[PDB]
RNA sequence: CGAAAAUUUAACGGAUCUAAAUAAUAUACCGAAACCUUGUCCAUAUGUAACAUUAGUAAUAAUAUUAAUGUUAUUUGAUGGGGUAGCAGAACGUUGAGUGAAUCUUAGAUUUUUUUUUUAUAACUAAAUAUAGAUGAUAACUCAAGUGAGAAUGGU
RNA sequence: GUAUGUCAAAAGGGAAACAGCCCAGAACAAGAGUUAAGGUUCCAAAAUUAUUAUUAAGUGAAAUAAAGAAAGUUUUUAUA
RNA sequence: AUAAGCAGCUCAAGCAAUAAGAAAGCGAGAGCGUACCUUUUGCAUAAUGGGUCACCAAGUUAAUUUUAGAUGCGAGCGAAU
């Protein structure tokens, strides 16, 4: 290919403290909507999904918010910038192993 | 009100004896260093003011000399200052044109923009004396 | 740059750190000499009547 | 308007600094302890400090447009303080347009014709805004190599005791005690 | 509406034709569908006029 | 309770659905707070746009007024004297110094009735010929 | 280390950096025509008041009101604001005509310019130069088009 | 072909330069205003800001060359 | 006359009125900006066209058939006596 898209393979420190605190910032939403439901003895589908199969920003190892999977890597990993609208998707699990 | 604090109810006066004095006033939060009889130009024409009157400001950020300085968290207390302004009239800028054009498009949008200015005149600058306070 | 507002953030200049410092819980009153000339005006005390009351020791010694 | 309102004559007079390359310098220096570790500025940081005041970003007076800069006088350029192997490894090129006439020199051999005063210059050189005030901003640039130099007498002083010196800060501090003494 | 004076009127360069078409360059025939059959020719034409029918003035007692 | 939600980012490469998540809640532009009370319905449309959006738990629903009031500036000033003026509707508002307190807005058909110096009163002022400054004052 | 290509260092943008590299963290600051704030322009609404015009309806010998249109302000502290193909609405300007047997002009009509002001594809102020009483110019409203050009290897 | 978006018809900030990527949808101004992506020694607006480790090769620092070799170095887990 | 600008725009020193008053213009220096149109998925493109300026130069007219709005009459309308 001659169109160069420059991206890196790997992320700064400073897009990934800002991702570190989105994952934090979307941790904090789920939370509110989990507290004001559960004083009105409520719950949502979508936040026990949320809550059950998903963790948090403390929960994550470093090489699940700055990576992805991608069977076409010779490890099966890649820069997590690299993924469509990354800033604004919610990508936290990968598949067990890789 | 509340009181004054005991430490400028006490240098206040030294403030005050030195030969200038400058503050920085704050319409509408912007805020504008002046000094007594300065001509502060906004950048707004200010509704429901007509060529001489009289406006008190009351918003200060910093009363300060050359060596001293008076700061207030939010702002300074009123009963310490007194600035008065005088509305002196609206000025005019001349008329701008912007062109709004792509390449490759013929049509060329127009944006003709002039807007008024209101003029102020700071006639007042005092700091108060606070003995009896 | 390519209006006056881009070109004004470019040229700026921060106030003098004695500013920065803006209080809380009230207002005060800080000692803040300017590394300038001072004018004709600030007579020195040498040059002041013995009756002037304004005589006093350094605003530094106030504080 | 006011603060602008004034004598500006001495805002913008070229000062004429002086520092050195071998002195110990605690900001400037990547080591901060032991303080018998500290370094001085390394070639790259002590250029980055002295383009600054070339161009006077220094002064609150600043502008682009305008020279306001300074004087820098830099001695003791032959024992410019380097990290790794920068001394023999690093190259610099040059060449004139003609295929072939690639001129390479090593930092050690540049240091051998020209001294330490040319490696610190082009450090400063490409620090600087590529425009037509890089030239001259450059040629305030005084570098020398041991401790003499023909501005020993032009050199900021403060009661007659140059910056730097071992009694200038209490030689300032003292003139500015007087300076109270007035309404 | 002028067509084709200027970019500001909205009908300007094209005038409204689009570009470099059968319906730019010249024109189409009417009854033309683009090559498919109409229907007047895949079902026929229905019927006869009749030539010989009185017309009459219809009124009513209302 | 209520949701105080706010839109912080934007949706413009995010796919038609969202945008019409972000419309039933009623954010159309960025930093945009809307109130919605806490229910499923509600809580099930922000975990689509979670995000997008930054949430809140408030006592009570604020009214349009209430909510620009947050960010209104200070005036920093206040008319204590005021010129003539003439007000088109009303009529001819006398000079009114609101530092000793009187707004008489005067209207009529007669020079006299607006409250103005006319011709004539410039006339009965130029014949008193004897009246004179006390000589205390003088 | 493996790691070699033909104009020149040659994919750190460059200077340079032993961190100003890398990895795991924390905070501040900067940062767009985005957002907020204070003003302005425009579009579309909703009510109200006032000004002018046109046409009606009443009063008046000792002015009020109704409707339409234009306009300013104001109420909801109203809502809205990139754009090709393309669709739609509202206007300006040019040429000629009607009102016009009208209006204005040596107390300066008209002068391809210059200048000034006004939200302004336009007109206006003033200046300089020259000198016309109508085969001169002209507001407003309306009528009709040989009516608006940096683009056709266009034509003269 | 399919799903989603952008460009096409979208300027602006970031990716050195950039139709399609990351942010964000330009009615006009003012503001050390508040932020996004992105960044903060100098060119160049903002940290030479703090903490714990690694690297000595300018490796690297905004486009990862491979298998492989080896008393390079650090750490861990066994072990003498 | 030390400099690598689609020549504009943002910031702007200085020069410029013999005189009371009155600053248009030119602009050092700093920064931003790779003409226009056509045609294309996409053009600073080394794709098309133009040496410059002025003038001529392209949805018009008729008949017929329709629609919207306004308006005349109205189970009649129109035309003509
Ligand atoms: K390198
Ligand atoms: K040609
Ligand atoms: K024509
Ligand atoms: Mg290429
Ligand atoms: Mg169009
Ligand atoms: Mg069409
Ligand atoms: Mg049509
Ligand atoms: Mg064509
Ligand atoms: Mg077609
Ligand atoms: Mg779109
Ligand atoms: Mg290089
Ligand atoms: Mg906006
Ligand atoms: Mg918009
Ligand atoms: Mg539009
Ligand atoms: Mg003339
Ligand atoms: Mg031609
Ligand atoms: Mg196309
Ligand atoms: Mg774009
Ligand atoms: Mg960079
Ligand atoms: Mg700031
Ligand atoms: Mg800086
Ligand atoms: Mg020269
Ligand atoms: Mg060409
Ligand atoms: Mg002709
Ligand atoms: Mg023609
Ligand atoms: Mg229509």
């Amino acid at each position: 290919g001659g169109l160069l898209w420059k991206i890196p393979w790997r992320m700064s420190k400073f897009q990934k403290l800002r991702q570190r605190r989105r994952l934090r910032a979307v941790d904090n939403v789920v939370a509110t909507i989990e507290n004001a439901l559960a004083k009105k003895g409520e719950t949502v589908k979508a936040v026990e999904r949320w809550r059950a199969e998903m963790p948090t920003e403390a929960e994550m190892l470093p090489k699940d918010k700055y990576t992805i999977f991608d069977r076409k890597e010779k490890r099966y990993r890649k820069g997590i910038h690299k993924l469509p609208k990354w800033t604004r998707v919610s990508q936290r699990v990968n598949p067990p192993g890789y | 009100q509340p009181p004054i604090s005991q430490q400028v109810k006490e240098l206040l006066p030294v403030l005050a004896a030195q030969p200038g004095h400058y503050t920085t006033i704050h319409i509408h939060g912007k805020p504008y260093l002046v000094t007594e009889g300065d001509t502060v130009k906004l950048p707004f024409k200010m509704p429901g003011v007509a060529p001489g009157d009289v406006l008190r400001l009351n918003r200060a950020s910093v009363i300060g000399s050359r060596d001293l300085t008076l700061q207030g968290a939010p702002y300074v207390d009123e009963r310490l200052f007194e600035c008065r302004a005088i509305v002196m009239g609206t000025e005019s800028e001349p008329m701008r044109v912007m062109i709004k054009k792509k390449r490759r498009c013929r049509k060329k949008k127009h944006v003709f923009s002039k807007h008024k200015y209101t003029v102020l005149r700071i006639n007042q600058l005092k700091i108060n004396d606070v003995s009896s306070l | 740059q390519s209006t006056a507002n881009r070109t004004k953030r470019m040229l700026n200049i921060p106030p003098h750190e004695s500013f920065l410092n803006v209080p809380v819980e009230g207002d005060r009153i800080i000692f803040n000499p300017p590394s300038s000339e001072a004018s004709v005006y600030h007579t020195p005390f040498k040059f002041l009547p013995r009756s002037d009351p304004r005589r006093r020791a350094n605003i530094y010694k106030l504080f | 308007m006011s603060q602008t309102v004034g004598a500006t004559r001495l805002a913008y007079s070229r000062v004429w600094h002086h520092i050195s390359a071998v002195t110990p310098h605690p900001t400037l220096s990547t080591i901060k302890a032991p303080s018998e570790a500290i370094t001085p500025p390394s070639l790259g940081r002590l250029a980055s400090r002295i383009a600054t005041i070339l161009m006077g970003k220094h002064k609150p007076i600043w502008d682009p447009s305008t020279d306001c800069g300074d004087y820098v006088v830099v001695t003791n350029c032959a024992g410019l303080y380097t990290t790794g192997h920068k001394k023999w490894r690093k190259t610099y090129y040059r060449h004139n347009t003609r295929p072939g006439s690639l001129q390479a020199i090593t930092m050690d051999a540049l240091m051998e014709k020209h001294g330490g005063a040319e490696v610190l210059r082009k450090a400063v050189s490409g620090m600087l805004p590529k425009n037509r005030l890089r030239d001259k901003r450059l040629a305030r640039l005084k570098a020398f190599e041991g401790d003499a130099h023909p501005y020993k007498e032009n050199l900021v002083r403060f009661g007659g005791k140059v910056v730097g010196a071992p009694g200038w800060e209490e030689a300032v501090k003292a003139i500015r005690e007087a300076d109270m003494e007035r309404l | 509406i002028r067509k084709g004076r200027g970019p500001s009127s909205g009908y300007g360069k094209t005038a409204g034709r689009g570009t470099k078409g059968q319906k730019a360059h010249g024109h189409v025939k009417p009854w033309f569908q683009g090559g498919q059959t109409p229907l007047i020719v895949s079902h026929g034409r229905k019927g006869f006029v009749n030539q010989f029918a009185a017309d009459m003035s219809e009124l009513n007692l209302e | 309770s209520f949701f105080r939600i706010t839109l912080h980012r934007s949706a413009i490469g995010l796919p038609k659905r969202t945008h019409g998540v972000l419309a039933a809640l009623g954010l159309r532009r960025r930093n945009q707070t809307v109130f919605h009370p806490v229910e499923p319905q509600f809580a099930g449309m922000l975990m689509k746009v979670k995000e997008l959006v930054r949430v809140e738990e408030v006592p009570h629903r604020l009214t349009k007024r209430e909510l620009k009031d947050e960010r209104k500036p200070d005036a920093g000033f206040v008319v204590e004297k005021q010129v003539r003026r003439f007000i088109p509707g009303v009529g001819v508002q006398d000079e009114v110094d609101f530092s000793k307190v009187g707004a008489v807005v005067r209207d009529g058909k007669r020079a006299g009735d607006l409250g103005v110096r006319t011709r004539s009163d410039w006339e009965v002022i130029g014949k008193m010929k004897s009246v004179l400054p006390k000589v205390k004052a003088l």
